[PDB]
């Protein structure tokens, strides 16, 4: 078997992993508190894929889910601790050749700097947030 | 219902055209594409040889050759890298978006220390930006030597080669278009390589016919050193790197070497030069000197987004293993990335300056060249004002010729000082001998001298330091620690001179906002100070000379002038007596105007209609001479 | 030679523009009377408004508005601006219990016996108290004052409406800068924003009550309350617009 | 030998991924692209209907609708254009880089007046930047209604549709990704359409639910008018276009509408606003308000390449039918093109300014707002310097309150004037009443008054006007049209005052270069002029205040001072007599210094240590008062 390539990014509450298998079959996703296992048959050659990810920080497997589309399989993991920083996806620091950051959906979400406050749309959100103070 | 399913297709003819005509804007980049492919080929063979040394039996030297030929318009590039088998030659050069490099990396076992350039699959074809035809000769350890050939006409051919054996490797021959022949010039080749591909791990040699013999010049002599652990690099090594990077002759003054880990990762080297260049802020077109590289290939340089202008004197390199590059590989898709890099670069520069500041002699050298950049940063960077202010140095009334920090000032404050006092002006001597500090000096209070035009913008944003407010000694309302007896005496003086304050105001009309009795003068009869907010005399004269200014606003914005009287001066006392005796005495009127104008000049204000002033002086002279 | 530029901030320009405090010219030997006091204040108010006009004209970007819009904005908000000026002066010399209309005209509770000062001053004092509670800085003050000028528009829009909105945004950003420089957590900068913003919205209420009173003394000639001509003209022209709901109040916070 | 021939292939999967992930840096463009496709569809049906009107029997309206749906989290774009047959859905959407628009154009007989937007064949797939599934419903006049569907998984499907008939047209439904819902907002859609597609020729209507109906709003209400023949456009029409484009509340001051034909073609509209914007110089992010469009689609703005900085007040549009664009359609290939466009825009701007200047008082209005821009242009633009100089206007000693041209000055020159005299300074009156022009006025010679700081830069480039050089009245030596008798008298005076001059020079050691007898003063005693090179008193004053300046050159360009004596002044004669009687008489030393210092105030210099000067005066006052 071989790992599927994948991309990832996160947000304050969730971690997102996209397994880039087109025309996937028999997709099996196992969400455990400290581990994610992906298993998939797929592509034109029915190649068997396997990705065992020992996670950086624990998640809530009961608020985790995935959606299969013809283009890719997207997994959404719930962070065990909201606001937790995830500098890397895995527990170990070795680079995995098949894993990369999904820069197109990357956001520096952990950034509350005093950018122009308005920015009306950003502003309105912040006024609605301050409205709850 | 019935639903038909189809696979996606592509039109090869148009696809080939788009690659050639719409993907790349700079024709010369074809050279870096070919060089990059070569460095990958070399890494592949090097990697394999790690577990199987027989892989290099076919040749052990890993290098790149460039051989222009003006006698037959071609340019040949030669590798000793892994090469291609017939099957690979067909699938990889044969398929528009196929990347063998990408597949190889995916196949590799982690954590092999391999970093290759080449995830798109499209780039070989950039050869046709300048070439009419391309011929590729290859030899792989597991196969026969073969020749591939194409004019990008929708087809290509493969034949078994008959030429000299290469052992292992590739040869790429570009048959150039007749109108793209500058690429055969030694000068042009050197410029291209130096700009885009000098930090490549394999040596690149340029072969040039001269009078005959062929010269052989290595181009990439400098190694990237930023890839090394910072603790293993000596200053001499940093210095040599610096010099070849910047074409200096002088060494560097200071350097940081650091890395950032996380979802977005990078390494960087930042150098502070020993002399400010001479064009800072005047060049206008050139903004920063930080170059950005990805897996040591140059991507961009004159990017405003990486560094705030106030740090436009830092020379340096940023190198990242993984960034979201554009198809042309000349820019990034996500501008949000630059913002992060910038936050980190600024933070580290400030750490460097702080560290540098511990070395008093080197700091002095630094400050003398870049104090304007610090002050500018205070004006513009609201996030770091707190830290930047500790890097400031000023001459003070108690420092002689040393420049001292604000903390140093603070350590000498008297117990009853609540304020840090300062004066601004044109020169050190104009301020030092100014009337405005006569009492402060008498009482032993230290005053900071700020004498650069930029200081007006800077001090405006400081307001306080470590809880002590800053006070301008040229503004109204100056307060000194004071005794009770002195305060009582001042009130008596204010009372007895009330009549001059009124009379003088009536004489001056709109030339002054008010006339008051001074508490800051000792020997000068009077001075002019400004209101608490906004402009001071120096800000005013500066604004008036900025040339690209809105003239219509200068009709509203002006310093508000207040005249202060020294109650103990002999001129003032005889004036009081005369003025009370006769409110309309011509002598009084003329003296008041003369004192006003004199004060106005000594207080730093431009005098309107100086000819009138001069004429008064001339009359005094004529009188003295008996004319 | 080259011509590199370095520009001042808007806030500093506002510091320069801001007018001086005027004296009432009140003769302190004159005994209190409700109408003597109000007349003195109306005459002062006249002078202050004249200055306000001069002031507004100096505000960067204001001058490029259609002239008719400039006049409209000044009339619609003149009361708001005066309430802030009063706020500031009282706050800065607080004395939470006194109103500082002018040097000399400092009014305490025992002087504040006019039936309107025994009522409407609750609003005037409110503004002072809020500035106090929030420890408003001078730079914040100037920024807010400028925004009050832009808080009320015809419901039918301005002739130079697009520019109006651009200008408004400029000053909004400047406020934020004045807040941010106070340092602290980003959430605190947003709280402070929020709170100052709430204060500005609350002045529409303050003004409404004060104007209702104003119109009543203006029109009721029974009382010996005099007005300078300029204000009388402004008042006359605004009463019918005000009363018809032809004026739109802009809020930062909807509720 | 045996040579095998092969065709090029894809790697559709990778190709699809590059288009989606690498080609486009922004996302908003997905709307830009889908609208452009509808525009082409509409042009195609319109075109065909010209020869066969029955083609519109299926519908007459040609328009585009945008319908967001927040319950479905979809966005639908509806066209009424030509549609697609089953065969076209498969061939055009199923093939990457296939382009129906391109083929259509190739099949047309020239010069059909149709110009479509589209060549590459990949823009459709930008849909997947925000989708999720994409569903396309089409109806062509020659076929059944069909539904195409794909999620870009390597395949797509086609089925005969079963839903509501469209008559004729295309419906594109984008399902959106969960976090792309911002594109369903009314505000966001309007911003995007206005930015990129406001000049699409077919009306675009946005359908938004509001409290309980759908609000139908047209967005592209303003037609491009630059496509019209200039002679058919009234000023009122230009006015409305202008206001719509800039949001001004008033009409333009001037407009130039022109076109360029040749290997490079374009049309353009350049407008001059009635008021300079505030922050014209000060906004450092927005420069050059010239937008570039290609075939009515916005490509770029705020590009430093299109026009010089000094013309940044001009608002306008450049629209070109065939420029070579980048695959992203965000930038232009062959950037050298922009230099040609720039050359043309500048000369046409100058043409316009000249025309305005030729006969309107409107020129005064123009100049009042933009004279700074002209002067700046003189400083930086050498090629057009002669033209620019004729647009200048100055106050002169003979113009009262009018500003006049250099040609007017020339008209009034005396027959013996070989030079144009000018003076620079701080204010009109400070200059007009200056000692430096006393004799020129006596002789009836006109002097130009230059009182803006920018003028000091301008005059460093202007050396002559129509062969007549410019001379500053504050320089070292003037040629005046004197009589021969006057010349010998001047020599006699130089001789009798030679002793005084050497005495004064010693008194003033290192304060002056020399002391000489004046030929430019009438009633004023001495004054100070500067050496031919370098800086004038006013230039020095200005340079010292630039803040971002290199202080090291202040001791270099400072220039030198010369003191000139009025031989007929009564102070000077008294001084000569005393000085010759006793060279070391203290009262002479004191008088000489006072005159020197006074001369520096009349001439534009600051005093160093002005406090000393003040003290000299205070002593004179004390003597006058009997202290
Ligand atoms: N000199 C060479 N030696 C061995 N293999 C080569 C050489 N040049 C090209 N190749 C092969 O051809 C493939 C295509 O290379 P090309 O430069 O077109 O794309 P790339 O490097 O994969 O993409 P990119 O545009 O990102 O650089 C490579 O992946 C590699 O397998
Ligand atoms: N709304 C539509 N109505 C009719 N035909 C369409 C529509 N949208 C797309 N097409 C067809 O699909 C083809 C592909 O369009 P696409 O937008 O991908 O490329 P393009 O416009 O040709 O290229 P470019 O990237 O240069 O805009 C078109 O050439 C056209 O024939
Ligand atoms: C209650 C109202 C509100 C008052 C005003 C509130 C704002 C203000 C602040 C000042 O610093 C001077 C005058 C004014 C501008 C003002 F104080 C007076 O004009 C009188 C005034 C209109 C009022 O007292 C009357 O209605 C009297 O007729
Ligand atoms: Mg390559
Ligand atoms: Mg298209």
């Amino acid at each position: 078997m071989q790992p599927a390539s994948a991309k990832w990014y996160d947000r304050r509450d969730y971690v997102f992993i996209e397994f880039c298998v087109e025309d996937s079959k028999d997709v099996n996703v196992n969400f455990e508190k400290s581990k994610l296992t992906f298993s998939c048959l797929g592509g034109s050659d029915n190649f068997k894929h396997l990705n065992e990810i020992d996670l950086f920080h624990c998640i809530d497997p009961n608020d985790s889910k995935h959606k299969r589309t013809d283009r890719s399989i997207l997994c959404c993991l719930r962070k065990g601790e909201s606001g937790q920083s995830w500098p890397r996806l895995t527990k170990e620091r070795a680079k995995l050749n098949w894993l990369s950051v999904d820069f197109n959906n990357w956001k520096d979400w952990e950034d509350d700097s005093d950018e122009d406050m308005s920015n009306f749309d950003r502003f309105s959100e912040m006024m609605n947030n301050m409205g709850g103070d | 219902e019935e639903v038909e399913t189809f696979a996606f297709q592509a039109e090869i003819a148009q696809l080939m055209s788009l690659i050639i005509n719409t993907f790349y804007s700079n024709k010369e980049i074809f050279l870096r594409e070919l060089i990059s492919n070569s460095s990958d080929a070399l890494d592949k063979i090097r990697y394999e040889s790690l577990t199987d040394p027989s892989k290099l039996d076919s040749g052990k030297e890993l290098h790149i050759n460039l051989i222009p030929n003006k006698q037959d318009r071609t340019l040949t590039i030669v590798d000793t890298g892994i090469g291609m088998t017939k099957a690979d030659l067909i699938n990889n050069l044969g398929t528009i978006a196929k990347s063998g490099t990408k597949a190889f990396m995916e196949a590799l076992q982690a954590g092999a220390d391999i970093s290759m350039i080449g995830q798109f699959g499209v780039g070989f074809y950039s050869a046709y930006l300048v070439a009419e035809k391309v011929t590729v000769i290859t030899k792989h350890n597991d196969d026969e030597q073969y020749a591939w050939e194409s004019s990008a006409g929708g087809s290509f051919t493969v034949r078994t080669d008959t030429g000299e054996p290469m052992g292992r490797g590739t040869k790429v021959i570009l048959h150039l278009k007749e109108d793209q022949t500058e690429y055969l010039e030694e000068r042009r080749i050197k410029e291209i390589v130096k700009k885009h591909s000098q930090f490549i791990g394999y040596p690149i040699t340029l072969f040039v016919e001269k009078e005959k013999y062929i010269d052989q010049e290595e181009l990439n002599k400098t190694k990237p050193i930023w890839t090394r652990n910072p603790d293993d690099i000596t200053n001499e090594e940093y210095g040599e790197f610096y010099k070849s990077l910047t074409n200096d002759w002088e060494d560097h003054l200071a350097v940081k070497h650091f890395s950032v880990e996380g979802q977005l990762e990078f390494r960087a080297l930042l150098f502070v030069p020993r002399r400010a260049p001479f064009d800072l802020f005047e060049n206008r077109k050139k903004k920063n000197n930080i170059k950005l590289y990805v897996r040591r290939v140059f991507i961009m340089d004159n990017c405003e987004e990486l560094i705030p202008e106030y740090l436009n004197f830092i020379r340096g390199v940023v190198d990242s293993e993984d960034l979201p590059l554009n198809i042309s590989r000349e820019m990034l898709q996500q501008s949000k990335i630059l913002k992060v890099i910038r936050k980190n670069l600024v933070k580290k520069c400030l750490e460097l300056f702080t560290e540098l500041a511990e070395d008093k002699e080197n700091y002095k050298k630094f400050y003398e060249q870049f104090s304007k950049n610090i002050k500018l940063g205070i004006h513009e960077d609201s996030q770091n004002r707190k830290k930047l202010s500790e890097l400031l140095r000023y001459y003070t009334s108690a420092s002689g010729d040393e420049m001292v920090s604000l903390k140093d000032y603070c350590t000498r404050m008297k117990e009853n000082q609540k304020h840090i006092y300062y004066i601004t002006g044109e020169t050190k001597d104009q301020v030092a001998n100014s009337a405005f500090v006569e009492r402060l000096r008498k009482h032993g209070l230290e005053v900071i001298y700020m004498i650069e035009p930029i200081d007006e913008y800077c001090v405006q944003q400081l307001k306080e330091f470590e809880g002590k407010t800053l006070v301008s000694v040229t503004k109204e309302g100056l307060e000194l620690p004071e005794d009770e007896e002195e305060k009582k005496k001042q009130e008596e003086k204010k009372t007895k001179f009330e009549n001059l304050c009124k009379i003088m105001k009536d004489i001056l009309e709109k030339k002054v906002e008010k006339v008051v009795v001074s508490n800051r003068l000792v020997t000068s009869p009077c001075c002019i100070v400004t209101s608490t907010y906004g402009w001071t005399a120096n800000m005013e004269r500066i604004m008036k000379a900025q040339a690209l200014r809105d003239n219509s606003t200068m009709g509203y914005m002006a310093a508000k002038k207040h005249l202060e009287i020294n109650p103990d001066h002999s001129i003032i006392e005889t004036l009081r007596q005369k003025a009370e005796a006769d409110k309309n005495d011509k002598s009084v009127k003329d003296l008041v105007i003369l004192l006003y104008e004199t004060a106005l000049l000594s207080s730093g204000f431009s005098l309107e209609d100086p000819q009138t002033h001069a004429n008064r002086i001339y009359r005094m002279i004529k009188l003295g001479l008996g004319i | 030679a080259t011509l590199p530029q370095l520009t001042p901030t808007l806030v500093s320009l506002l510091e320069v523009i801001e007018p001086e405090v005027l004296y009432a010219g009140y003769d302190s030997s004159v005994p209190d009377s409700t109408w003597r006091i109000m007349t003195t204040l109306n005459m002062l108010g006249g002078r202050q408004v004249i200055a306000a006009v001069k002031w507004a004209k100096a505000i960067p970007g204001f001058r490029n508005l259609h002239l008719d819009d400039q006049m409209t904005l000044l009339q619609y908000s003149w009361m708001s601006l005066m309430a802030f000026a009063l706020g500031w002066r009282s706050y800065r010399q607080s004395s939470a219990n006194l109103l500082c209309f002018a040097p000399d005209l400092i009014i305490n509770e025992q002087r504040m016996t006019l039936p309107c000062m025994y009522d409407q001053c609750k609003h005037m004092l409110y503004v002072s108290s809020e500035l106090h509670r929030l420890q408003v800085s001078y730079e914040e003050y100037l920024c807010m004052k400028t925004l009050l000028l832009l808080s009320s528009v015809p419901k039918d829009g301005l002739k130079s409406q697009e520019l109006f909105d651009e200008i408004r945004m400029t000053y909004i950003k400047e406020l934020g800068k004045a807040i941010v420089k106070r340092e602290g957590n980003s959430s605190q900068n947003w709280q402070r924003f929020y709170q100052l913003t709430k204060l500005l919205d609350s002045m529409h209420e303050v003004v409404e009550n004060l104007l209702n009173y104003c119109f009543q003394t203006f029109l009721d000639k029974t009382m010996s309350i005099e007005f300078p001509e300029m204000l009388a003209e402004i008042i006359t022209n605004q009463i019918p617009k005000y009363s018809n709901g032809n004026i739109k109040k802009l809020l930062f916070h909807q509720k």
